[PDB]
C-alpha cells in the first residue's frame, strides 16, 4: 500500500514537519484521516509507521476502562486527553472500530 | 534473488587477477575490467586502478567519466535539497542513500562511507539500517578493510539480534563465511557455510556454485570424517550441486573414500583455482599443505606401520618425495608417526591428546602474556 | 537484606501427590484442541532451540476459552 | 620523546603468523606433475 | 460525513496479488526459508486474503 503511505505521508508528516506549504498555498492544515478496510489490511500498521517516522507520539484511544486512570483518575470526559496529547505534541492520536 | 552487486566484487577478482604477475597483462581480464569501468562510469576507481597498475591513463575515457560523474552528483545533491526543502525525511533519506550509492558505484570509498555514516544516522527503519551495514560490509569485503569488516559484522549482529530477521542473518552468516575463508578462519567459514548452505541465497558475492565449491573445501579442510560424512557428503543440496560439478565432486569423494593420487590431482588442479581467486589466494599453499597432511594421517591412522612404498604407491608419488614430505610434515609435528630409514617403514604412535592441549595452551597463554605485558609497559610509563 | 526469590503465597504443587489423576488417554477426542496446547505450552519447553532456529516467537499465555464443559 | 638519532636508519594479516608458508618450493601442482612424470 | 470534518479518507482494499505477494516477502524475511521458495505461487494460491 504505497499510494496509501503517500497520502497518510502527505496529510500527517506535512503538516506538522513542513507548516509552510499549506500556508504558502492558503489552506488549513488537515487535521483528520480515516483509514477504510476490512480487517487486518493494515490501517493500524500505517497510522503505527507513520507516527513512528514523523516521530509523532501515537496514542491508542480505545476506550478502556483500564487506562482511564492513566487518562485522568475522574475522567467523566474523553477530552481529557487533550492534556495528555499537548504535552507529548507533535501527536497522532488513533481510534479503531 | 540477492542485494544489489553496487561494489560489486567480480571488480575487485578481475583487480587481484591483473595483480597477479602470471595475468599482469591478460588481455580478456582487462577487457572485462574495463567494460565494467565504462559502464558503470567508474572514473575515480579507474584513476586508482591505472595509478596503481602503472598502466596508462587514457585521458578522453578519463574526463567523460569524471564529467558524467561530476553531473550525476550534482543532479542527485539537487534531489537532495528538494527533499530537504520540499518532501519528507523517507525522501530525503532516499536521496541521499542514493548518493551513497552511486559514490560506491564509482569506486568512492571515503565519500561513500562518509555517505552511509550520515544515512545511517537519518535513517529510522532497522532494515534499512542493515541493507547500510551491508553496504559497508560489502566494501570492507571489497578493499580487505578488516576492521570496517569486524566493525560492521558486530554492528549487523547487534541489528540482527533485535527483529530477528532470519534472512539478513543467513546473508551475514555468508559474509561472516567469505570474510572467515578471507582471514583464514576455516573452521568457522566451514561451520557457517554448512549453516547457511540450504538457505544461500546472497547472489551479490557469488553463484551458488562457487559457494558449494567453497563449502565444500573449507568443510574438507576443518571438519572431521564423522562430521564431513554427515554433512557434506549426505547432505542433499550439496551433493545435487556437486552432481553439477564434476570435478570437485571427485575431489571430495576421492578424499572421503580413500582414492589416493586422485586426491592429489585434485588437489592440484583446486590448488590452482585457490591461486587464481583472490578470495583464497593467501592461503592456497596453506590449503594445500594442510590437506597434504590430512590425507597423510588419514592413510596412516588405522595401521601401526606402513612402508614407504605402500605410501608411495598409494599416493602415485616417489618414494623418495614422499619420504621428505613425511619427514618435513612429521618435524613440524602434525603427523603422529615416526618413519626407519635404514628399512623404509613407517611406524604410527599414539600421543594422548594432552600433550597436544599443554603444547596449545603453552603457545596461546605465551601470545596473551606477552600481550598483556605489552599493555602493562604502555600503561605504568 | 536481600530474600532468595522463593518467598511467595502461591506455592508449586507437590507433584508427588497434588498431581492430577487425568491423562490425554482419559480425555479423548478434542485433538485439534490437544495438539494446539502441545505445540502452545509442552514443546517449546524442551524446544525452544528449535523454535529460535525456525524462526518462530514462542507464545507466553493460551486463554483456553470455549463453552462449559 | 628521543628520536633516538644515535643510529642510522634505512630508507623504508590478522590470522595467526606461522613460519611454515615461507618455505621456497614449487606449487604442489607442479611438484606432483614432476613426479607423475618421472613415474 | 459531513464534507468538512475528514480531511483525507484513505483506502485499504483487500491486497492485490503484486501486495500479498509484498506482505508475504516482507513476513517471511524472519524465518529460515530454504532457497528457493515460489512465494509468488504463495500469493496465488491465496485470493481475498488480508495481510
Ligand atoms: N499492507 C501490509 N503489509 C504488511 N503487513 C500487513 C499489511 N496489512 C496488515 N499486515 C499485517 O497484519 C497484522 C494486523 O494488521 P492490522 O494493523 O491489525 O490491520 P488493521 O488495523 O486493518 O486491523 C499485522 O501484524 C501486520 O503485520
Amino acid at each position: 500500500l504505497d499510494k496509501q503511505i503517500k497520502e497518510i505521508k502527505e496529510v500527517i508528516e506535512l503538516p506538522v514537519k513542513h507548516p509552510e506549504l499549506f500556508e504558502a498555498l492558503g489552506i488549513a492544515q488537515p487535521k483528520g484521516v480515516l483509514l477504510y478496510g476490512p480487517p487486518g489490511t493494515g490501517k493500524t500498521l500505517l497510522a503505527r509507521a507513520v507516527a513512528h517516522h514523523t516521530d509523532c507520539t501515537f496514542i491508542r484511544v480505545s476506550g478502556s476502562e483500564l487506562v482511564q486512570k492513566f487518562i485522568g483518575e475522574g475522567a467523566r470526559m474523553v477530552r481529557e486527553l487533550f492534556v495528555m496529547a499537548r504535552e507529548h505534541a507533535p501527536s497522532i492520536i488513533f481510534m479503531d472500530e | 534473488e540477492g542485494l544489489p552487486k553496487n561494489p560489486d566484487l567480480r571488480i575487485a577478482q578481475l583487480r587481484f587477477l591483473l595483480s597477479l604477475p602470471e595475468h599482469r597483462g591478460d588481455a580478456a581480464v582487462r577487457d572485462e575490467l574495463m567494460a565494467a569501468v565504462r559502464d558503470n562510469n567508474m572514473a575515480p576507481y579507474y584513476e586508482a586502478l591505472c595509478k596503481s597498475l602503472d598502466w596508462q591513463i587514457d585521458v578522453d575515457l578519463l574526463n567523460k567519466m569524471k564529467k558524467a560523474n561530476e553531473d550525476e552528483l550534482k543532479r542527485l545533491d539537487e534531489e537532495l535539497e528538494d527533499a530537504e526543502k520540499n518532501l519528507g525525511e523517507s525522501e530525503i533519506r532516499d536521496a541521499m542513500m542514493a548518493k551513497a550509492e552511486y559514490l560506491c558505484r564509482i569506486g568512492d570509498k571515503e565519500g561513500a562511507l562518509t555517505a552511509f555514516r550520515k544515512t545511517y544516522d537519518k535513517t529510522v527503519a532497522l532494515g534499512h539500517r542493515l541493507d547500510i551495514v551491508f553496504y559497508l560490509l560489502r566494501i570492507g569485503l571489497f578493499y580487505m578493510d578488516n576492521d570496517l569488516i569486524t566493525r560492521n559484522t558486530e554492528k549487523a549482529k547487534s541489528l540482527i539480534e533485535e527483529g530477528g530477521d532470519w534472512d539478513r542473518r543467513n546473508r551475514l552468516k555468508v559474509y561472516q563465511g567469505l570474510y572467515c575463508v578471507a582471514i583464514r578462519d576455516f573452521k568457522q567459514a566451514a561451520e557457517l557455510f554448512l549453516d547457511t548452505v540450504s538457505t544461500f541465497t546472497s547472489y551479490e558475492l557469488m553463484d551458488y556454485k562457487t559457494f558449494v565449491t567453497y563449502t565444500v573445501y573449507v568443510s574438507m579442510i576443518a571438519l572431521e570424517r564423522p562430521d564431513l560424512r554427515e554433512k557434506v557428503i549426505k547432505g542433499a543440496e550439496i551433493l545435487e550441486v556437486l552432481h553439477s560439478l564434476p570435478a570437485v565432486r571427485q575431489y571430495l569423494f576421492s578424499l572421503y573414500e580413500c582414492r589416493y593420487s586422485v586426491f592429489f590431482q585434485s588437489l592440484a588442479v583446486v590448488e590452482q583455482e585457490m591461486k587464481k581467486d583472490w578470495l583464497f589466494a593467501p592461503h592456497y599453499r596453506y590449503y594445500v599443505r594442510e590437506m597434504r597432511i590430512h590425507a597423510y594421517s588419514q592413510l596412516l591412522e588405522s595401521y601401526r606401520s606402513l612402508t614407504l612404498g605402500y605410501m608411495a604407491e598409494a599416493f602415485g608419488v616417489g618414494v623418495e618425495f614422499i619420504d621428505q614430505e613425511l619427514s618435513r610434515f612429521i618435524a613440524a609435528g602434525r603427523l603422529h608417526c615416526k618413519i626407519d630409514k635404514v628399512n623404509e617403514i613407517v611406524e604410527t604412535n599414539r600421543p594422548d591428546s594432552k600433550n597436544w592441549q599443554y603444547q596449545e595452551t603453552i603457545k596461546k597463554g605465551d601470545l596473551l602474556l606477552n600481550r598483556v605485558q605489552k599493555l602493562s609497559r604502555v600503561i605504568n610509563m | 537484606d536481600v530474600l532468595p526469590p522463593e518467598a511467595d503465597s502461591s506455592i508449586m504443587m507437590l507433584t508427588s501427590d497434588q498431581k492430577p489423576d487425568v491423562m490425554y488417554a482419559d480425555i479423548g477426542g478434542m485433538d485439534i484442541q490437544k495438539q494446539e496446547v502441545r505445540e502452545a505450552v509442552e514443546l517449546p519447553l524442551t524446544h525452544f532451540e528449535l523454535y529460535k532456529q525456525i524462526g518462530i516467537d514462542p507464545p507466553r499465555g493460551v486463554l483456553m476459552y470455549g463453552p462449559p464443559g | 620523546d628521543d628520536e633516538f638519532e644515535e643510529f642510522p636508519a634505512e630508507d623504508w594479516h590478522v590470522w595467526e603468523d606461522n613460519w611454515d608458508d615461507d618455505n621456497v618450493e614449487d606449487d604442489f601442482s607442479n611438484q606432483l606433475r614432476a613426479e607423475l612424470e618421472k613415474h | 460525513l459531513r464534507p468538512g470534518r475528514i480531511d483525507r479518507k484513505i483506502e485499504f482494499p483487500p491486497p492485490n496479488e503484486e501486495a500479498r505477494l509484498d506482505i508475504l516477502k516482507i513476513h517471511s524475511r524472519k524465518m529460515n526459508l530454504t532457497r528457493g521458495i515460489n512465494l509468488r505461487k504463495i500469493a496465488e494460491l491465496m485470493p481475498g486474503a488480508s495481510g
